[PDB]
């Protein structure tokens, strides 16, 4: 009114320092007292310029004021904005107009202003085409005001579009229309008439119209369109094709900014994970690939170099990951629409198209070969495990001869993904490709670091899968990387060189020997360094000589008498948690190696790893440091003497305050840490100290054990469950009856975890949903109930008649439905191998209620899996050693077990656990048996190759001596057939050797001892 | 008497490096002193390009400290704008969308680069795939380092095509 106009005259263009810092005399200091229009409007007539932040401050005022303000306040104004509407000279005028109108109605709700549906229904009849604009933008933005208040008022404003569907006409009509569909859309009907059709050609028109005026409108076009679909739309589904061929085929106008290749190929990709069965009745992806073929080998319009064109690309050291160009994104494009869809015979579909884009002579159509190699590269690759397994194992190399230089980077790339996403396939035909990839990799130093950097991570990964397979390639190897090994280069270089170092280290594990003194010299250089720029490159080599003393141990003595403090005293230069990472593995891998050894170096490394701890860092994630660290008490279990049993105390219950926190990691890390603790004491205890040591380590264990006794049942949680199940059982299996002072853990404890597994689990829930962010969640409860299978056996064989001994029984219904027909052969398995740890476990009292559950066994017999079911079948062995009067009871329930299956056998595992089953129940007493018959046939099939746990059966057999001899040939025969072979276990010692002294073996040797054991 | 006269606004919340960037455009250096930006000021840029050099204006929008909100008056006839985000923290990240929001409430289209600084940094929180909103919302996406200049003028150039349209604007 006045003085504010001459103010802003003069403010709008630049305004002035001094106005600047006027502010709160500019503003006037508001002074509300009442102030109905006259200091609070305006009067709204002036120059709209003005005009706009004008009201804006009207808004922001009214954000608040809005506590006294009277009745006669809302006529004037809803009244001034019909004015405004009427009175209108400028778009960005009317767009202010519009969103002050948008954002009045933020209250009041329904109820009010019919005018607004007068003005609907004036805008619906409109015949003036200028006030029919300014009515849509206006419809438009109060629909944008409230989402989905006026649900009803949908049939009318879908009635509405009826209307919008007869004029093609102004483009700000066509934007205004589907930038208010693209709000109605989050409505989600789904449900109304769904002849709502007719869109479609305004829309093409709408894009034909826009492609000269404007890329983006088009552009929230797609947006609204994509957003339309996301439920069982009725309408959707049978007329989709020809939006698409339209979308491509005016995209083949190349004279255009690549946004719209960009959106075009999003809302195509939405599109197809909406659903991709249309596919299926008509043959739409040859012209889809015909159409993207030239997008795949895209060629600039003036010919310009390619950003990765460019030689020396000495720009952005760190990382780049850029994918705006169409190459990438249309790669991408193509890769989720061959994942999408399950693999049945569409690739055998696109091979005809296959070799014609394997035409490869311009270099361009070379990049369109490596990337329809990279689509086709997927997850699963059923299709080419049966055909052409190395379906291109010489267009790779040929791809390695090329001018541009650029088809190898792809290549490598392309090995890359097949490296890490064809597992089975890292075993095939790579005996010759690999050293020469090698070869003209390292053949080529000229500097570029990005190359060599992609060549180190595509290659020497797979090969560490292979462990075997490895030493055949051991020494051309290292003419690879000593070609930059230890040479003056930048940085980048050496990190890369130690990196692949670590990885043929990690690969060759302890087969390093042969030529690992020329790496002798290479570890005292490159440790023997530091600079104030090499602080990677150090750390690199810092953890890969974590992971050489992982691999190799003993034999490294020499080597491990140095670096207690070399890499200990380049530790104070720095102070950095980053600049910290695994140098605790180290030495406490050469604590474990040494034993007493660390005792020079034992005080000052406990002080340096208690201030790694007490940081305050935490109190895809920064925390993750903090595990690092944590996993460094782990290894403490491993071999530390005693030295740790002042420092436990140290850091235990600081530990134990790190078992809480909202970081689900950093809790795993801390209870595996925790988990570690009983190992540790445990060896503590068993070199002998003296008594008062044993009490005061017995007293920790007491107060240790109720904070694992906690987290039986007060956790409510996925990720973690495995984790404590795990500890608890080892802890369990590091200590014995020692644990059993507590007369609570005995029953209660066992009763809870066995009331979590299965069902009535604290974790099995379903009415809470998942406000948060979701993760992969790939249903791994279910594998939870194998993980349980280690759950049982934890101090399971520790009662032997206790009181709380046929505590199983409570498990054992449910044991029955694991064994009903209806389950699969893991859930088999499962069952079969935890009834055999408790029947081993326990006796008598176990042996009646196995005696009872006979005919679940019976029941059971003979699966069609060569490896299911075997532990029962060694079960009932061991329980023929078990019980006592429980197996007298049964003799022929024990003899007999459906023998005639050994004509059935075709596994060594199940033959091997008959056999071993069948000499305990001989072996039980010295009684009448089949004897000569059933061990015969025993004999006969008898290799027993892969019996890596009942050596016990063979070495009790021999030299007990019921029947006398039997068929000494037999055995005889067998034996010498199994000579002399690799490492065996205290078995092999008085092997029926001195036996011999008999007459007739003596007389009738079988076959021929003397070829190989003349005397012996 | 040179024709070519474009305003520019930066947008961005206080002390997200706005000052340090316009000050390297001036000179090209850092100072280490932490000042909370307050007010606004121009600074007059003329770049070199084909068309000769073309001058430029700069408002030093910063500062939620004082208690009247006169933020939404520089939005005004603005043609152009550059929004900030930090790459240590989501906070900047979960409000792009609320600038969004009051970028087009100001104005129906406007040429906007998505732009995050303190890249320098060896360790980075904000993992490329998280960095999709301006793909699917139509923003383009420039990236800025604090210590080599990179994407010293390409930006601008970015803005002298949307503002002319024509393909043979060069250095
Ligand atoms: N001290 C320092 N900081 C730098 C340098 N280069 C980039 N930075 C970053 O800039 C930040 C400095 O914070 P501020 O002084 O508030 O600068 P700002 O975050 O841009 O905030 P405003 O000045 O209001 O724009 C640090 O946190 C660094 O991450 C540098 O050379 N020295
Ligand atoms: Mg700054």
């Amino acid at each position: 009114a006045g003085l504010e106009q001459l103010l802003r005259e003069l403010l709008l263009p630049d305004t002035e320092r001094i106005r600047r810092a006027t502010e709160q005399l500019q503003i006037v200091l508001r002074a509300p007292a009442a102030l109905p229009a006259l200091c609070d409007l305006l009067a709204s007539a002036a120059d709209p310029q003005i005009r706009q932040f004008a009201a804006v401050l009207t808004r922001r005022r009214l954000n608040t004021r809005w506590r006294r303000l009277a009745a006669e306040q809302r006529e004037s104004l809803k009244s001034l904005i019909l004015t405004a509407l009427q009175r209108e000279t400028e778009h960005c005028v009317s767009l202010s107009l519009a969103q002050l109108s948008a954002t009045i109605f933020r209250k009041e709700g329904l109820e009010a202003w019919p005018q607004l549906l007068q003005l609907l229904q004036h805008s619906t009849h409109s015949p003036h085409s200028p006030e029919r604009e300014m009515g849509l933008l206006l419809l438009s933005v109060v629909v944008t005001s409230r989402p989905e208040a006026f649900q009803p008022h949908h049939r009318e404003l879908l009635r509405l579009l009826n209307e919008t569907l007869g004029e093609v006409g102004s483009p700000g009509l066509l934007f205004y229309s589907l930038r208010t569909l693209t709000t109605m859309a989050p409505y989600l009907s789904t449900e109304d008439v769904p002849l709502a059709r007719m869109l479609v050609p305004k829309l093409i028109m709408a894009m034909q119209t826009l492609i000269p005026i404007d890329e983006a409108k088009a552009c929230e076009a797609l947006e609204a369109l994509d957003e339309l679909l996301e439920s069982e739309v009725p309408v959707i589904t049978p007329y989709l094709s020809e939006v698409l061929t339209f979308c491509l085929e005016v995209a083949r106008n190349v004279a255009l900014g690549n946004a719209i290749r960009i959106r075009i190929l999003c809302c195509l990709t939405f599109l197809v994970k909406v659903k991709s069965k249309a596919l299926l009745k008509n043959r739409l992806l040859p012209p889809l690939l015909h159409t993207l073929f030239p997008i795949v080998a895209a060629e600039p319009p003036p010919g310009q170099l390619d950003p990765e064109d460019q030689d020396s690309e000495e720009e952005e050291l760190e990382i780049e990951l850029m994918g705006e160009t169409p190459k990438h994104f249309a790669v991408q494009v193509v890769d989720m629409l061959a994942l999408h869809l399950p693999p049945e015979k569409l690739c055998p579909q696109l091979m005809p198209m296959l070799e014609e884009a394997l035409r490869s002579e311009s270099p361009y159509q070379r990049k369109a070969g490596l990337l329809v190699l990279a689509v086709l590269s997927d997850g699963a690759g059923d299709h080419i495990r049966q055909r052409l397994l190395p379906p291109l194992l010489q267009i790779v190399c040929k791809g390695l001869e090329d001018p541009s230089q650029v088809v190898r980077n792809a290549a490598l790339f392309a090995l890359g993904q097949f490296s890490e996403n064809l597992q089975p396939h890292i075993s095939s035909y790579s005996r010759e490709v690999m050293p020469l990839l090698l070869a003209y990799l390292k053949s080529v130093p000229l500097g570029h670091t990005h190359h060599l950097a992609k060549a180190c991570y595509a290659l020497e990964n797979f090969v560490e899968n292979l462990g075997p397979k490895v030493q055949p390639y051991l020494p051309e190897l290292m003419e690879c990387m000593l070609q930059l090994l230890r040479n003056p280069s930048s940085p980048r270089a050496k990190e890369l060189a130690v990196s692949a170092l670590g990885a043929i280290a990690t690969a060759a594990q302890a087969s390093l020997l042969p030529y690992f003194p020329a790496i002798m010299e290479h570890l005292r250089e490159f440790l023997l360094t530091g600079r104030e720029d090499l602080q990677p490159v150090q750390i690199q080599s810092l953890e890969t000589l974590g992971v050489l003393a992982r691999a190799v141990g003993e034999p490294m003595r020499p080597l491990a008498e140095e670096c207690c403090q070399l890499g200990l005293g380049l530790c104070d230069q720095v102070d950095d948690p980053d600049l910290r990472r695994c140098t605790y593995s180290l030495f406490a891998a050469l604590s474990g190696l040494m034993g007493e050894g660390l005792a020079p170096h034992l005080e000052q490394i406990t002080t340096l790893m208690l201030l790694s701890l007490r940081s305050t860092e935490g109190i895809n994630a920064f925390f993750d440091e903090k595990e690092d660290t944590c996993a460094a008490v782990g290894e403490i279990s491993v071999n530390t003497s005693v030295a740790f049993l002042p420092y436990m105390e140290s850091v235990f219950e600081e530990v134990f305050k790190l078992l809480e926190c909202p970081h689900l990691n950093v809790r795993k890390a801390a209870h595996e840490a925790l988990g570690q603790f009983c190992c540790a004491l445990h060896k503590a205890c068993q070199s002998c100290p003296s008594e008062p040591n044993t009490a005061a380590l017995q007293a920790a264990l007491a107060r240790v054990v109720p904070s694992y006794m906690q987290a039986v049942n007060r956790e409510r949680e996925r990720q973690v469950v495995m984790a404590v199940l795990e500890a608890l059982t080892g802890v369990l299996r590091s200590c014995g009856t020692l644990t059993l002072k507590p007369p609570g853990r005995l029953a209660e404890l066992c009763g809870v975890l066995k009331a979590v597994l299965q069902r009535k689990t604290a974790c099995q829930d379903t009415d809470e949903e998942e406000e948060e962010e979701d993760d992969d969640q790939a249903e791994y409860d279910a594998m939870l109930l194998e993980h349980a299978g280690e759950a049982i056996p934890a101090l399971a064989a520790a009662a032997g008649g206790d009181s709380f001994a046929p505590f199983f029984a409570g498990f054992l219904p449910l044991l029955v439905c694991k064994t009903k027909q209806g389950c699969t052969v893991a859930e088999k398995s499962f069952a079969v191998g935890t009834l055999a740890e408790t029947i081993q476990g326990l006796g008598a009292a176990s042996a009646q209620f196995v005696s009872r559950l006979l005919p679940v066994l019976l029941s059971t017999a003979q699966e069609a899996d060569p490896e299911v079911r075997s532990n029962a079948i060694f079960g009932m062995g061991v329980l023929a050693e078990h019980g006592g009067h429980p197996a007298q009871e049964h003799f022929p329930k024990l003899l007999g077990l459906l023998f005639p299956l050994l004509a059935r056998e075709r596994h060594d595992r199940v033959r091997d656990n008959i056999c071993g089953a069948l000499a305990r129940l001989l072996m039980a007493s010295p009684t009448r048996k089949p004897e000569p018959q059933v061990l015969a046939a025993l004999l006969h099939a008898l290799p027993l190759k892969e019996d890596l746990e009942e050596w016990v059966t063979i070495g009790r057999l021999f030299s007990f001596l019921d029947q006398v001899i039997d068929v000494a040939p037999e055995l005889l025969r067998i034996c010498s057939l199994i000579l002399a072979d690799n490492k065996i276990p205290p078995d092999t010692k008085a092997a029926l050797l001195l036996l011999l002294t008999f007459q007739a073996a003596l007389g009738s040797l079988p076959v021929d001892k003397a070829q190989e054991l003349q005397a012996v | 008497g040179e024709v070519p006269t474009f305003k520019l606004v930066l947008v961005g919340d206080g002390g997200t490096g706005k000052t340090t960037f316009v000050k390297r455009h001036l000179t090209g250096e850092f100072e280490k002193k932490y000042i909370a930006t307050i007010g606004v000021e121009v600074h007059p840029l003329s770049f070199y390009t084909n068309f000769g050099e073309i001058k430029f204006d700069v408002w030093d929008t910063a500062g939620l400290e004082k208690f009247g909100g006169l933020r939404d008056g520089y939005y005004i006839n603005a043609q152009c704008a550059i929004i900030m985000f930090d790459v240590t923290s989501r906070i900047t990240y979960k409000n792009v969308p609320n600038w969004h929001r009051d970028l087009v409430r100001v104005c129906e289209n406007i040429p906007i680069v998505l732009c995050g600084n303190k890249v320098d940094v060896k360790e980075r929180k904000v993992k490329a795939k998280t960095i999709t909103f301006h793909r699917k919302k139509n923003l383009q996406y420039y990236d800025i380092s604090a210590k080599s200049n990179y994407n010293f003028e390409k930006p601008f150039l970015w803005l002298a095509r949307k503002l002319a349209g024509n393909p043979q604007l060069e250095f």
